[PDB]
């Protein structure tokens, strides 16, 4: 396994760690043609599902018909099932928290798949779905939502309960862009939507609509970071600024050099997003500083997983995320606290090395935090090494501190087994 | 069923009650290991 320990790839933007994780590589990347399908996210680690543009399969996979297929594939690449509709365009896929492939059909039809032998439960939206069509649509545990041809919104209580309701009324400008809100993320712990209409940021509640307006030209793609304080807007004139969730003034703001199409456009995490930019992958750091992916293929989709993007590409999976606090503390680059302390006794016993069993005892004070913020940590890795090496870290404090919890380590043992 | 709740109402009382460590632990321990370990090691 060369991908147990990808550190190397880790750089600090904007006084945030960062982490590009190649989990796996493939064998047959010549044979497998990413330019012509949409990849969405596995927010719940599941399956990851690539939805076929029926529009883009012309000349490489030379279908040329309505008929969709979505193939749903583990991270390692490999698909696990083919699913075809008969029903028309697919509007997109996403998943539920038990791992249901969830499919939003242009019409408002939906289905629900749960296993290998594509059967799967009945869903719909509100009729402004079969009478304007839809336009996006996003998947929550709490329910699906979604934005009809009307520039209303409609939503369910449950992605299994095909009862829909009106989530907030259309707007009377001209729309640009939008972006659902979760309960988790939003203020109201309910769904709230943001529209940017004629130039100006509407904010819809389950009950009310805040009308509040902010000084920039026409908006483009809207993302919002996984903590509801504050959301990252483009515009068609390449100026990008962030919104508070209580807005008096901007957060912050990122200059171009250029006007861009930022198609795909999500946060790897609470402090930056990742744009696709057709060839190119920009991350966007929240002191507006600009880092750069590069990628042959002829168009890079992104993964909207959850808290952070991953990056489709024919020979790995490029995991792009913002790097976790607990993880900053424990693989961070020159982080100085004690849980990456812990993590470099641990270099130290791989290299037999006395040092491991000092760096133990020279932060005793705080040992019984670092240890904790290494099992928090260890869950959080992806990789076999990594893992390991988290674990270990909370080991040798556990070996020393007279105040901690042995079985908690045993549990996240058996978690990451 | 529920365990969790049910050591909740000793832990409630205080570390007393239980008085010898290993004969709470042996019982408990039998029952369901590392779920409800964690708890019944915690509680005292």
């Amino acid at each position: 396994m060369d991908t147990a320990h990808p550190t190397a790839s880790w750089e600090q933007l904007g006084e945030r760690f960062y982490r590009k994780i190649q989990l796996y590589t493939q064998v047959f990347d010549q044979d497998f043609d990413l330019d012509n399908y949409i990849v969405t996210g596995a927010p719940y680690g599941g399956a990851i599902a690539l939805y076929r543009d029926d529009e883009k399969l012309v000349a490489y996979q030379p279908s040329r018909s309505s008929r969709p297929t979505i193939d749903i594939c583990s991270l390692s690449g490999k698909l696990l099932r083919r699913i075809s509709w008969d029903q028309g365009p697919i509007k997109g896929v996403g998943w539920s928290e038990d791992e249901k492939l969830l499919i939003v059909m242009v019409d408002g039809t939906v289905r629900c798949y749960f296993d290998l032998q594509s059967e799967f439960t009945q869903f719909s939206l509100g009729h402004g779905a079969e009478e304007h069509g839809v336009k996006s649509c996003r998947f929550y545990s709490h329910g699906l939502v979604a934005l009809l041809g009307n520039n209303a919104l409609v939503s369910v209580s449950s992605y299994d309960e095909p009862r829909p309701k009106l989530l907030a009324s259309p707007p009377e400008g001209r729309v640009y862009s939008w972006n659902i809100i979760p309960p988790a993320y939003s203020l109201s712990r309910s769904v709230e939507v943001l529209l940017s209409v004629n130039q100006t940021i509407y904010v819809c509640d389950a009950s009310e609509c805040e009308d509040r307006f902010l000084d920039i030209g026409p908006f483009s793609h809207i993302a919002v970071s996984p903590n509801g304080r504050f959301c990252a807007l483009y515009t068609t004139t390449g100026k990008v600024h962030v919104i508070t969730s209580d807005f008096q003034s901007r957060l912050s703001e990122h200059d171009t050099k250029s006007k861009i199409a930022p198609n795909y456009f999500e946060w790897c995490g609470n402090d930056a997003v990742v744009i696709a930019w057709d060839d190119e992958v920009h991350l966007v750091g929240p002191s507006g500083s600009l880092a750069r992916f590069f990628y042959d293929s002829g168009r890079i989709h992104l993964i909207p997983d959850f808290d952070g993007v991953r990056i489709l590409a024919n020979d790995r999976c490029d995991f792009l995320q913002k790097v976790p606090d607990v993880i900053e503390e424990v693989f961070g680059l020159g982080a100085d606290s004690p849980a990456s302390i812990l993590l470099d006794a641990v270099e130290q016993l791989e290299m037999k090395s006395p040092k491991a069993d000092d760096n133990i005892q020279l932060i005793r004070p705080h040992l019984v935090e670092a240890v904790d913020t290494c099992v928090s940590a260890a869950g959080q890795e992806f990789s076999i090494h990594w893992q390991k090496q988290l674990l270990k870290a909370a080991s040798f404090g556990k070996s020393v501190l007279d105040i901690y919890n042995s079985d908690d380590f045993v549990d996240m043992c058996e978690t990451l087994r | 069923k529920d365990e969790s709740a049910l050591l909740e109402y000793l832990e409630s009382q205080g570390e007393e009650p239980n008085y010898d460590p290993d004969f709470a632990l042996r019982l408990c321990i039998q029952h369901r290991r590392v779920l409800s370990c964690a708890h019944i090691y915690t509680s005292m």
